[PDB]
């Protein structure tokens, strides 16, 4: 089947501002590609189609462009409505297969996540589990990179990392990332640490405990 | 106007078989091109002939009802199943759940900060919630009444149970003083849970 790769997961965008989401196929597929957009809990919703045709009712502010295996779908004068998850589409060869998406987001100033640690609670304990919890909260770039270590290494296996959607307010990004353990493991190593790498610092921010302190 | 509107969706186990209808108005239906494609965070957008046996489409002898007859599910077979006559028409989709699990009522975990005190401007709590099923939780802090400064994060699939977290950021100066509880109610289960979060104390 022909692979349809949307490089970009994530645009940030300004309203007023021109933005460019590009989707390459790996045959060439003449001018048989469609649009869509989606909004949260619907359905996606026709664009374009023919690679450049615009479907009734569309706003004249989305081009479609290309031919062969490199589209591009334009946005001009974007607006607050246009923020949706975009997908493209090739009909040269069934399965009609879709792009992998790329969200509209708003663009903002840089701003340094706020990182708080959480050993395990008492209560867990005692019920037999040991979760690490740690906090990212209200960041901007998306961009993000955590890293747990224990006495020194680095530990990968366990670990879950879930993002908050974009804040309405303020446009920042929060993660939570959850180091599960048994009790027995996290009962023998000391030192517990969630660094995390973002671009406001050269320097990672680390936050740390140690088990058998206070 | 065309209306296309899927049903018989919702949970089944493992290796079980479920048949989803799409019943369609406002065209011929035997002139139409009708297909199904499925959704998840993890794979996409994927036409049902994309998976492949295990995803079969039929159409109803008389009526304008399409048909998915789907067998042999594995829980990576979750996601919204759409009802499609390309390009344009979709129906509103309807989920698929495929798990073993049984009703599991939330373990509920109070988090409250690193013992040695991190003190500063701002204080960060949290409320873990692990090990039930099926979605949805429903998260709140003092009945509802502290809504600034919440991250609820969505639940994450951890073994074949949900577990989700959350956090709330207020000044130093209110907490310990001002009480805190992160309010956790599981309508499967029927289980309604108030955890306080109270300082850490020394082993
Ligand atoms: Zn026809
Ligand atoms: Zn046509």
């Amino acid at each position: 089947d022909i692979v349809m790769t949307q490089s970009q997961k994530f645009m940030s965008v300004t309203v007023g501002d021109r933005v460019s989401i590009t989707c390459k196929t790996s045959q060439s597929v003449g001018t048989t590609i469609v649009w869509y957009q989606q909004k949260p809990g619907q359905s996606p919703k026709l664009l374009i189609y023919s690679a450049s045709n615009r479907h009734t009712g569309v706003p004249d502010r989305f081009t479609g462009s290309g031919s062969g295996t490199d589209f591009i779908l334009t946005i001009n004068n974007v607006q607050s409505e246009d923020l949706a998850d975009y997908f493209c589409q090739q009909y040269t060869s069934y399965p009609f297969t879709f792009g992998s998406g790329t969200k509209l987001e708003i663009k903002r100033a840089d701003a340094a996540p706020t990182v708080s640690i959480f050993p395990p609670s008492s209560e867990q304990l005692t019920s037999g589990g040991a979760s690490v919890v740690c906090f990212l909260n209200n960041f901007y770039p998306k961009d993000i990179n955590v890293k747990w270590k224990i006495d020194g290494s680095e530990r990968q296996n366990g670990v879950l990392n879930s993002w908050t959607d974009q804040d309405s307010k303020d446009s920042t990004y929060s993660m939570s990332s959850t180091l599960t353990l048994t009790k027995d493991e996290y009962e023998r190593h000391n030192s517990y640490t969630c660094e995390a790498t973002h671009k406001t610092s050269t320097s990672p921010i680390v936050k740390s405990f140690n088990r058998n302190e206070c | 106007e065309v209306k296309l509107e899927e049903s018989g969706g919702g949970l089944v186990q493992p290796g079980g078989s479920m048949k989803l209808s799409c019943t369609a108005s406002g065209f011929t239906f035997s002139d139409a091109w009708m297909d199904w494609v499925r959704q998840s965070p993890e794979k996409g957008l994927e036409w049902v002939a994309e998976i492949r046996g295990r995803f079969t489409i039929s159409r109803d002898d008389s009526k304008n009802i399409v048909y998915l007859q789907m067998n042999s599910l594995r829980p990576e077979d979750t996601g919204i199943y759409y009802c499609t006559s390309p390009f344009a028409y979709w129906g509103q989709g309807t989920l698929v759940t495929v798990s073993a699990a049984k009703t599991t009522a939330p373990s509920v975990y109070p988090l409250a900060p690193v013992c040695g005190g991190t003190t500063g401007s701002s204080v960060t709590l949290g409320c873990l919630v692990k090990g039930y099923f099926p979605e949805p939780v429903t998260l709140t802090w003092n009945s509802g009444s502290l809504s600034s400064g919440v991250h609820t994060f969505p639940a994450l699939l951890q073994s074949g149970l949900y577990t989700l977290s959350s956090s709330v950021t207020v000044t130093s100066n209110t907490w310990p003083s001002q009480t805190i509880t992160c309010n956790v109610a599981h309508p499967a289960s029927s289980t309604k849970v108030d955890k306080k979060i109270e300082p850490r104390d020394p082993i």
